[PDB]
């Protein structure tokens, strides 16, 4: 790999075949003489043989005066330039005015004084003379071998001396062409600046915007003009008006306009030099035939030397002057001579009229009116294998989206495509055509080397850039922040302390985002909602610490469904849940007819209260239900016959026991079928959830515990009746804390002091008086001990409870569910203290209400319309014995998943949940029997899916007063929950989950919407969605860069630069025993004599595309190596599932992922602006005002300058502190073009300083050339990059297509393809280069 | 678990016994100890019935990754004159070098001493090792009520128990000798507020402005500023804290400020130093106080009061609106020895 990269690759592989061809050391050499020992001298003595060789000369090149480039520069030979320090030119521009008769102020006289300088240049070449070659140059020769040894050394010295003089005449033409190219700004800038019809008002703020909007429009429409005219009909007429556009944009305002340096042979003057490569020149000779092929210029340099009067002031004063004799003959000889033009033209022509004329061979051409010479200097850069400077490498940026969601009134235009018109299908990839027309896909699994990285998953880097943006935040209401624990178990006390005299109701930052639509959040009248949209995965708020001023903290969202409705809308969660259905191939057991039964019970105004009394007496027990199965078969039957609805739908354990334990004809056969279909659904859901979770394990912990939240056992079901709290602790690496009031609960070894169990009733017939002694004596407001039944691990499974309360009940009831709390000893006081229960004289198999009195049971049994027997209520009386105490709440604080243990504060690593012990959730209580419910039950709002005001106002008339005093809180999303029961930021379910369930349609597709909504939003869940080609809850944008080998055309007008050529000076610097080296220096100065720009460059023809336009994501594990997760078994798992000898298409393009809301517009991705979401043009605003140019980039009080309607496309990347600002504002990052604040503020100055800096200085960190992985460049020696996107802050769109077929329709008809189909789109590319696109045989230009 | 055996070699000879202590996450969650590796611990014990101060020793602490799990430490126990005292607080002070963090964790010896109850010359090479097995014995903290574990490592040893010297009569009750700090600081706060109320009586039950802040003209606002003063007297009296501003001013070798949280809307941040501000009491010195970002919000805003303590133990209670009352902490010469010993 060293044979090819070394220059002259054909002579290298040929000269390195000598090792195979050589057999004796006199192989290629000829024989000349013989050295005998005498005259014959023996046949056996040693004879010597003089060997001669063949040398080829150095190919000489045309000197500088005989090239046609010297029509652009004025040549003088300044003999001693190594003595010069500086040189200056001083202009004095007097300006006339117009005298007019309006009222405005007449102008006085004005002058300008302009001071130009001299740039100095230094050239060095080395010459090696061998010490064996110098030694015989001074020796005495007297034999015919020493004459042919001497003559072979005088030729070696001169051929090394012709080489050094060759490498300086190459050095002139390189350093003149390097001066011409640093002051050569391109056409698209200078065509508008060169016309004074735009800047006649002065460059205001609105003229610069109209002028930058023509920098873009000429860069796209008129670029690579000799390649755009291969496929036009006009052809010659288009190139000629393009190349007489370059000809006139140059200002011909030179001091040497009157000085006639070069002429034509006919008498006209050569106006300029038009320099191309070889490949462009042979096409400008066919479009434009040469007219003369002859010119006549000077033959020698003008000679300037410091003679007798300058030499005194050069020695003594240290300042000299050009042509002292003219300065002295005007100051003292004619002091009153006014500056006239013709009397001065001899003096301004600094000897350039005295030089002898000659005959110069150069290919002229006529362009409209002017005679213009055309060169090609490629034949001097090919002979020495250096890169020609006119093969600049233009580097463009490109961007395309992937995975978006199109809004609800879906349309189409096309008539061809058929297969992909479904509303349930969603693309998860976009197709990009490669350089060699290989249409490649960019999926999420290709996108995973940079997502699953802990720079994407921590707020500690993002809450510090947000704290330097708004350093003094007002911590206002601290509402949903933290759980203030107090020692109570009376949940009627903490309920009644909070809603007593509440007159003001606060809404958090989160509960007012899930009601805003996708378009209201981006409109610039809302700073405050849009300001804390910083990160996709996290959720920010204001914490009151430190001191009196706030600070920003963050909680993780933990799910896909905690993304708000502006960023994951309602019809997207449905079409993401229908993709959950298609991969697992699950079949819904529940039909729409059974949801129609469950929903009618939830909105029942006459639901019986008596089935709450049964469910409170069972409280989820195996034994206690079998005792009462001849009673609940009457409550269900007298509610299915009297009305089409079915009872006992509240909790899971009543639905489970009805399906399993009957198996008979007690319930009617139609009514029992609806119960079987519920448990048929829940089992089929967890069959599907165990397919996508996979079989494999990270470490001790499986991945089924870590992909979804419906399978993670740390999420407890909201109503626990058993000892679920100790079964969690013995099988958990995430260390839990149960807070039973004040005292924490840590270890399973301390179970007896905190948790008191109560087993079977048949086993507890002995210790049963000891239960009632604790009902009277103990203080239950400060008991701190919860009573639950012992649980058997072969009986239950927590996932079916979790699929019931969190998926099926918020859908089918549409979120009308509150946590009903029970006072148990007041329930059975109605039942046992009856009188037909107590008196044993009454018949057991007799009707109840024939014998019962005016109490509450006459009014409760009038609700359910039940005629039970006396045996039935007497069995319900027996359930009072092992009946638990008041319903309690235990807050289960567990640590977060190892993919989620990055937090701003110390409490942010712990997620929490309050589980209502011995209580049950219940629907809207019937208004005919609220008096009976007011004597038995009370509401406990404790969760987002279980805090509903229209249900909770029924249970207690104080909350019915609270809802009717201020009707803001009548929604479930808005409603205030006490701070002793719930804090929303420290919670799994975090209000945008509770806002989806209130706006469902209760569709069978909405059941599977919720199951694909409890999908963990972490790094090792994104692997499990990328294998099955699912859609995680965010789309993303890609950014690339691509190089182009553009062959250019340089024009440079007549006599603009003036050169000062010194003398070559030899300096010996090394003497060895083997050879002597030298170094020839040669110093050149050069000054620009014109005022405006005098040379203009243009891209003409693309030679090749270097970088292939293929998908290759930038892995963040190489760029940030020190980052790691807390685990090592999980950092080695992600690094394994995410991630060259030789490449096939070309240099690989790095792709960078900017995550984006799924509701972002496709019509942003068609027009070429940057992927920030806001425009970053700083040339528009005022000069040197750094405080004003920052309001463009980051302030959202204003709309962005692109769109007057919205403010920002993606708030996840535009703002201060956002994930785009965190990663890419501080290998090669194409997003550093767009996000880096310091580089953008370089273009705040005046737009003529930018043009001077454009061609001269290379920009901030571009990419390397011909390296496999596209590194960042340094030292810039032979580096010819031209990036016009760093000035305009825009990226050009490519071919993207959401499906394969949309790109097969673009090929077949370029005009009438639909850009937006129903779910799918196509971005037709708007790039400054056009290409041929061949997919098969069909061509789209 | 390496953090125990490192301290037996370097903290060991500077002590009498080491209390090897492992703090679980349940103890860490209450005191909010964010386990970064930059934290530099420091330990000193506050004596009783003797001149109370010992030397500060820097103790290594390492997180244990998993049979318990949590932060591992080693507390020094000091036997002055051959025996331990039962009521003797061993104070742990937790702080970061760069950022702003200061925590005080305190342990009592009866929760520690009880938990301890069941030819070329060769050179000696004694590396640090975790070869010695641990015995894990339960303990509960007296001050918070959070459990922590105590290691007893294997080594006139088995013959004797670990010595104690119980206090003698006459004695204060042991609930009042345990909280010796929280009953001395509380009575300096309850006597500070009695100076703030005494300045109202000598003025005529008025509050005068000190800071030039325009107040909007509404009668309900003028009655609300009075409610910030009476709420500040409920908070200053209930506050019995180790890290108050006047303790920082008494042990100073600079104005020491501590803002409050009225009506429990904020937790307290105490002991903030006002660097570059000399509280002389002249009108040109209140501009330097208003250049602090806290006092711009304790005055323009609401629900926050603010106390600024001079080095001369005179303190103003700054109310929203610019109203202030000069008050005085009275600390005698006997109590400055009591404070600069145990705290400074």
């Amino acid at each position: 790999a060293t044979l090819e990269q070394r220059p002259f690759p054909y002579l290298a592989t040929e000269a390195n075949l000598l090792t195979q061809i050589k057999e004796s050391a006199a192989d290629g050499l000829f024989k000349s003489f013989q050295l005998l020992l005498g005259k014959d001298a023996r046949e056996g003595s040693v004879r010597f043989e003089a060997l001669l060789g063949v040398y080829t000369n150095v190919v000489e090149f045309v000197k500088f005066l005989e090239t046609a480039l010297a029509a652009a520069c004025v040549n003088t030979e300044f003999k001693d330039l190594r003595r010069m320090i500086d040189g200056k030119i001083q202009f004095k521009i007097s300006m006339p005015t117009i005298a007019h008769g309006d009222g405005r102020r007449p102008n006085k006289q004005r002058q300008y004084i302009v001071m130009k300088a001299c740039n100095k240049h230094h050239i060095g070449a080395e010459i090696e003379l061998a010490a064996a070659d110098i030694e015989l140059l001074f020796a005495e020769k007297e034999t015919p071998l020493d004459f042919t040894e001497y003559a072979g050394a005088i030729k070696t010295i001169t051929s090394a001396l012709q080489f050094g003089m060759d490498a300086l005449e190459r050095g002139l033409v390189d350093t003149v062409l390097a001066v011409k190219l640093r002051h050569a700004p391109p056409v698209f800038i200078l065509k508008t600046l060169g016309d004074p019809v735009y800047s006649e008002r002065g460059l205001k703020k609105a003229v610069k915007s109209d002028m930058v909007s023509m920098f873009k429009a000429h860069l796209i429409e008129h670029s690579f003009f000799l390649d755009k005219a291969e496929l036009m009909t006009r052809g010659k007429q288009y190139v000629l008006t393009m190349l007489s556009d370059m000809l006139a944009a140059v200002c011909e305002d030179t001091v040497f306009k009157g000085v006639s340096t070069y002429t034509t042979a006919s008498g006209q003057q050569v106006a300029g030099v038009l320099e191309t490569t070889d490949s462009v020149m042979r096409r400008l000779m066919n479009l434009l035939g040469q007219v003369e092929s002859a010119m006549s210029g000077p033959a020698a340099y003008a000679s300037y030397v410091v003679r007798g009067a300058n030499l005194v002031t050069a020695v003594s004063y240290g300042r000299a002057m050009r042509n002292f004799e003219q300065f002295m003959a005007r100051i003292v000889d004619h002091p009153n001579a006014l500056p006239s033009v013709e009397g001065d033209k001899a003096a301004l022509a600094d000897g350039h009229d005295e030089i002898q004329r000659t005959r110069i061979a150069a290919s002229l051409v006529k362009i409209g009116d002017k005679f213009v010479a055309i060169e090609s200097l490629q034949r001097m850069y090919n002979e020495t294998q250096f890169p020609c400077p006119l093969n600049r490498r233009i580097q463009y940026t490109y961007f395309f989206p992937v995975g978006l969601h199109l809004p609800v009134p879906r349309y189409s235009t096309s008539v061809s495509v058929r297969g992909v018109e479904s509303p349930a299908i969603q693309s998860t990839e976009t197709w990009v055509v490669n350089k060699n027309n290989v249409p490649l896909c960019f999926g999420y699994q290709n996108a995973l080397k940079s997502i699953c990285h802990p720079r994407m998953h921590n707020p500690t880097q993002s809450a510090q850039a947000l704290n330097q943006a708004f350093p003094d935040p007002d911590g206002g209401h601290g509402y949903g922040l933290r759980y203030e624990q107090t020692p109570n178990m009376n949940l009627f006390r903490t309920f009644h302390q909070y809603y007593m005299g509440k007159n003001v109701a606060f809404v958090p930052d989160v509960a007012q985002k899930a009601l805003v639509t996708t378009e209201d959040l981006l409109h610039p009248t809302s700073h405050r909602l849009l300001r804390l949209e910083v990160h996709p995965f996290f959720d920010f708020f204001v914490h009151p610490c430190p001191g009196a001023r706030g600070s920003y903290r963050a909680t993780h969202r933990t799910m896909v469904g905690n993304i708000p409705q502006p960023l994951a809308p309602r019809e997207f969660q449905e079409s993401r849940g229908a993709q959950f259905d298609a991969v697992t191939n699950m079949t819904h057991v529940i039909d729409q007819l059974t949801i129609d039964v469950i929903q009618e019970t939830a909105f029942d105004p006459a639901y019986p209260l008596f089935c709450y009394v049964i469910e409170a007496m069972i409280h989820g027990q195996e034994e206690k239900f079998v005792m009462n199965m001849p009673l609940i078969a009457l409550v269900i039957q007298t509610y299915w016959v009297n009305s089409g609805k079915l009872a006992f739908v509240n909790s899971y354990h009543m639905v489970r026991f009805i399906c399993t334990h009957m198996g008979n004809g007690s319930i009617p056969k139609e009514a029992h079928g609806h119960y079987r279909k519920i448990l048929g659904e829940l089992i089929a859901l967890e069959q599907a959830l165990l397919k996508l979770a996979g079989h494999e394990t990270v470490g001790r912990t499986p991945i089924t515990h870590l992909v979804s939240a419906l399978l993670d056992p740390h999420l407890l079901p909201p109503f626990a009746y058993h000892d679920v709290f100790t079964d969690l602790m013995q099988k958990s690496s995430r260390q839990p804390i149960i807070k039973i009031g004040d005292q924490n609960y840590d270890n399973p070894q301390n179970r007896a002091t905190f948790i008191n169990l109560r087993g079977r009733m048949e086993d507890l017939v002995n210790n049963l008086v000891n239960i009632y002694q604790t009902r009277v004596n103990e203080d239950h407001d400060e008991r701190h001990v919860l009573d639950v039944a012992p649980l058997d691990e072969n009986d239950y499974n927590p996932v079916l409870e979790k699929l019931f309360y969190y998926v099926l009940m918020p859908v089918c009831s549409n979120g009308h569910m509150c946590g009903m709390g029970v006072d148990y000893q007041n329930v059975a006081l109605t039942l046992t203290y009856n009188g037909p229960v107590f008196a044993d004289v009454v018949n057991a198999q007799d009707d109840i209400l024939l014998h019962l009195e005016n109490g509450t049971l006459k009014d409760i049994l009038q609700a359910g319309d039940i005629r039970p027997t006396v045996d039935m209520i007497r069995v319900l009386c027996t359930s009072f014995l092992t009946c638990p105490f008041v319903t309690q709440a235990a807050r289960v604080i567990t640590k977060r998943d190892p993919a989620q243990s990055f937090a701003t504060h110390e409490y942010g690593k712990d997620v929490a949940q309050t589980v209502l012990v011995n209580g049950f959730g219940a629907f809207a209580v019937a208004d005919r029997s609220r008096e009976a419910a007011e004597t038995m039950f009370y509401p406990v709002p404790f969760n987002k899916l279980y805090a509903d005001p229209l249900v909770a106002a029924t249970l207690h008339p104080l909350l019915a007063n609270y809802v009717t005093r201020l009707p803001n809180q009548r929604n479930a999303v808005v409603f205030n929950v006490p701070s002793n029961l719930m804090a929303e930021y420290e919670e799994w379910h975090k209000s945008p989950v509770a806002a989806y369930a209130a706006s469902c349609q209760a569709t069978p597709g909405a059941i599977s919407a919720m199951v694909s909504m409890h999908q963990k939003l972490s790094a090792p869940s994104f692997i499990c969605q990328a294998k099955h080609r699912m859609h995680p809850g965010f789309a993303m944008t890609v950014v690339r860069t691509d190089e182009v080998l553009a062959e250019h055309i340089l024009y440079c007008s007549r006599a603009s630069t003036s050169m000062f050529v010194g003398l070559p000076s030899v300096v010996r610097r090394e003497v060895r025993s083997d050879a002597v080296t030298f170094e020839i220096t040669h110093e050149i100065a050069s000054l620009h004599t014109a005022l405006g720009y005098s040379s203009v460059i243009a891209p003409a023809h693309v030679a090749a595309i270097t970088t292939d336009m293929g998908v290759h994501c930038q892995d963040l594990f190489m760029i940030f190596p020190g980052d790691a997760y807390q685990d090592r078994q999980l950092h080695d798992y992600i690094k394994m599932k995410a991630g060259l000898p030789g490449l096939s298409h070309g240099q690989l393009a790095t792709c960078e992922i900017i995550p984006t809301p799924v509701t972002s517009d496709v019509a942003y991705f068609q027009t070429p602006s940057n992927p920030r979401g806001r425009a970053a043009c700083v040339v528009s605003c005022d000069a040197y005002s750094n405080e004003s140019a920052e309001r463009l980039l980051y302030d959202h009080s204003i709309p962005d300058p692109a769109y007057e309607c919205r403010s920002t496309n993606n708030p996840w990347a535009s703002q201060r502190g956002s994930l785009g600002d965190v990663l890419y504002n501080i290998m090669y990052s194409p997003c550093r073009q767009f996000f880096h604040k310091e580089d953008i503020m370089r273009y705040n100055r005046g737009l003529y300083t930018l043009v001077n800096e454009y061609s001269a200085r290379l920009a901030g960190a571009p990419a390397t050339s011909t390296t496999d992985l596209q590194y960042v460049v340094v030292n810039g020696t032979d580096v010819f990059l031209d990036q016009p996107c760093h000035m305009l802050q825009e990226a050009y769109p490519t071919l993207a297509a959401s499906h394969r077929v949309m790109l097969d329709e673009y090929m077949s008809n370029k005009q009438t393809h639909a850009p937006v189909h129903m779910g799918q789109y196509l971005i037709e590319e708007v790039a400054p280069m056009k290409r041929l696109l061949k997919l098969g045989n069909k061509v789209v230009y | 678990m390496d953090a125990h055996a490192i301290n037996e070699r370097y903290v060991g000879p500077r002590c009498h016994r080491l209390a090897h202590v492992v703090l679980p996450r349940t103890f860490l969650l209450h005191h909010a100890i964010p386990l970064e590796p930059e934290i530099i611990f420091s330990t000193y014990t506050r004596f009783s019935r003797s001149p109370g101060s010992s030397r500060r020793l820097v103790v290594c602490g390492k997180r244990v990754l998993p049979s318990p799990s949590g932060l591992a430490l080693s507390l020094p126990l000091f036997s002055h004159d051959g025996n331990f005292h039962p009521f003797d607080i061993s104070v742990l002070r937790i702080s970061c070098p760069g950022s702003n963090l200061s925590l005080t964790v305190r342990f009592l010896y009866l929760s520690l001493v009880v938990a301890m109850g069941a030819p070329p010359v060769r050179l000696s090479f004694n590396p640090v090792n975790a070869d010695v097995p641990a015995t894990w014995r339960d303990a509960t903290n007296v001050y918070s009520g959070a459990p922590y574990y105590v290691c007893v490592y294997e080594r006139e040893d088995d013959w004797l128990p670990i010595p104690l010297s119980f206090p003698e009569e006459p004695v204060p009750p042991p609930p009042s000798l345990v909280f010796m700090d929280d009953l001395f600081i509380n009575t300096k706060q309850c006597d500070f507020v009695d100076t703030l109320e005494a300045a109202c009586r000598t003025q005529g039950y008025t509050l005068r402005q000190r800071v030039p802040v325009a107040i909007p003209r509404d009668a309900e606002i003028a009655d609300a500023v009075k409610s910030h003063f009476l709420e500040a007297c409920l908070v200053l009296r209930g506050l019995a804290s180790e890290a108050s501003a006047w303790i920082r001013a008494a042990t100073s070798p600079a104005c020491w400020m501590d803002v409050l949280g009225l009506w429990e809307s904020r937790p307290h941040t105490l002991g903030l130093e006002l660097r570059g501000v000399n509280c002389g009491g002249t009108d040109g010195d209140w501009l330097e106080i208003l250049k602090q970002p806290d006092v711009q919000k304790t005055v323009s805003g609401s629900l926050v009061a603010c106390v600024i303590v001079t080095p001369a133990l005179e303190a103003w209670l700054v109310l929203p609106g610019g109203f202030a009352i000069k008050g005085r902490y009275r600390a005698s010469k006997e109590d400055l020895v009591f404070i600069r010993g145990r705290y400074g």
